RNA sequence: AUCCUUAUGCACGGGAAAUACGCAUAUCAGUGAGGAUUCGUCCGAGAUUGUGUUUUUGCUGGUU
């Protein structure tokens, strides 16, 4: 199901094996942090790391080589 | 093309073949429009940077200055003229002169290696090499 | 490239200075032959020239910050596993 | 240090940590040792645990915290020793680690020290 | 006091390999690297990127 996701479709395709395990940890995290939050409170600030991260991290893995001295 | 650098006087020539004490001193002579000044323009440039330790590339064109068209008599598009510590050295080709080099050479690896022979055969003051691949029958 | 920069000659000839080693009506009559034959006797641009005018807007600053050196093969990895692939050779047993 | 993080309990002092991490290592090098929180998390779903070390200071906190809550469903003592990047280098690991699960084998080389450390970290949790 | 276990250090003796061993004012990386699957789940530490040397490194001896 989460291959599906957007996370993952949005990105180049030599990027999603990498991908899958990158979010597959962070929905674990966040699913952790549900769990611990309180029934009437729950706030989310967890995700914004963890989208900021994986979506600056994605870029970098397409980003390819810089170019060599000969 | 632009990466390699062009002589605008017959000065810049002289002076940048004293300079370079180790290395070949390549230039050559030939005139921008040409179509096969071009051509050379392009395989010596690919293959400048490879050969960055042994040998020092320049460009210079016969209507720029046209000082030097006597002494070494250049005639055809363009001419490589090697030279070493002052010495203008020489290599047989099979083509019949002896003096410069004026074929449109075909590889970049074929082109390395004439570079590379003249160099290695000049560092030992030998005034004649013999290029590996003789191009009579090309040129 | 330190002579390259500077410019300036002494008033003097490039042959000598080295050491180098070598290894008026007739006219006007022809000029004037040539003429009355003067008399009697690209395509890559025109495709493009007309994107360059159309660059002409872009500003000084964009201009600048322009990526700088893409490689999107990784041409230089695999080219430096194919030298180390085919180094040396080894000699076949007996 | 720091302000110890409340959530954080119980908490081994100076004189435990040097007992507890010395066995994590000690353990490492008979690979015994789990490192890390989802293989620290699958071996209590297994059962092989004999106790999970987990740091203190790990950042954000609440990543770890639902092992408390499964361990004393199985019964398995735990403690917080008070950094991370000391508990990585324990583990044999360059990188801070926050969690870890001491496993069993019964034949053990080290089995005394285990039961030795369990004994004192059960004392914590009044 | 003997004995036994694991780790690390110096070391005699015996082997195997150098297409192998490193290095980086550099990117991430148990807050999960990279894989396996009988599809239920199972292993858990390096992968990128640039680079140096690699039919050899130092050192002696014979014979001309
Ligand atoms: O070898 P040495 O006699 O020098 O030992 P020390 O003089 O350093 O002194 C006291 C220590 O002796 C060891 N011994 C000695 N004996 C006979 C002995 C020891 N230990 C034990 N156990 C503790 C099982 N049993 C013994 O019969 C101890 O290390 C003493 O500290």
């Amino acid at each position: 199901y989460l291959f599906a996701s957007d996370m993952i479709q949005k990105f180049p395709v030599s990027v999603h094996k990498q991908m899958l395990r990158m979010l597959c940890a962070k929905v674990s995290l966040a699913a952790r942090v549900d769990a611990g939050q309180k029934n009437g409170d729950r706030n989310t600030v967890l995700a914004h790391k963890w989208k900021a991260e994986l979506s600056k991290k994605a870029r970098k893995l397409s980003e390819a080589p810089s170019i060599s001295e000969t | 093309s632009v990466l390699l650098p062009q002589l605008r006087t017959g000065w810049h020539v002289d002076q940048a073949i004293v300079t370079e004490t180790k290395r070949l001193v390549v230039i050559r002579f030939g005139r921008k429009n040409d179509r096969q000044c071009m051509i050379m323009d392009e395989l010596l440039s690919s293959i400048a940077e490879r050969v960055r330790n042994f040998a020092v590339i320049y460009l210079c064109d016969i209507d720029e200055v046209s000082d030097f068209d006597e002494m070494y008599e250049l005639t055809d598009p363009m001419t490589v003229m090697f030279f070493y510590h002052n010495k203008h050295m020489m290599c047989d080709f099979g083509t019949g002169n002896n003096n410069k080099l004026n074929f449109i050479v075909d590889d970049k690896q074929e082109m390395i290696d004439i570079l590379e022979t003249i160099f290695r055969g000049a560092r030992k003051n030998k005034g004649l090499v013999v290029s590996p691949y003789d191009y009579n029958h090309k040129r | 490239p330190s002579f390259l920069d500077q410019e300036p000659p002494a008033g003097y000839v490039p042959g000598i200075g080295r050491g180098a080693t070598g290894f008026k009506t007739l006219e006007l009559k022809l000029a004037q032959k040539k003429k009355k034959r003067a008399n009697e006797k690209s395509n890559v641009k025109r495709q493009f020239a007309d994107l360059k005018e159309s660059l002409a807007a872009v500003t000084e600053s964009e201009w600048m910050d322009i990526p700088d050196a893409t490689d999107f093969t990784r041409r230089n990895k695999r080219n430096r596993i194919q030298e180390q692939l085919n180094r040396k050779t080894y000699a076949a047993p007996d | 240090m720091s302000a110890p993080n409340p959530k954080a309990f119980p908490l081994a002092d100076a004189a435990l940590t040097q007992q507890i991490l010395d066995v994590v290592q000690q353990a490492a090098n008979l690979r015994q040792l789990k490192k890390g929180a989802n293989e620290a998390t699958k071996t209590l779903n297994r059962g092989i645990s004999e106790f999970i070390i987990m740091a203190a200071d790990c950042e954000p906190i609440e990543i770890l915290l639902h092992l408390p809550l499964l361990c004393e469903d199985k019964n398995v003592p735990y403690v917080f020793v008070p950094s991370r990047v000391a508990l990585g280098r324990a583990c044999g690991v360059s990188r801070p680690v926050i969690a870890a699960s001491i496993t069993t084998n019964d034949a053990s080389a080290i089995k005394t020290q285990i039961y030795a450390v369990k004994d004192k970290i059960e004392t914590l949790l009044i």
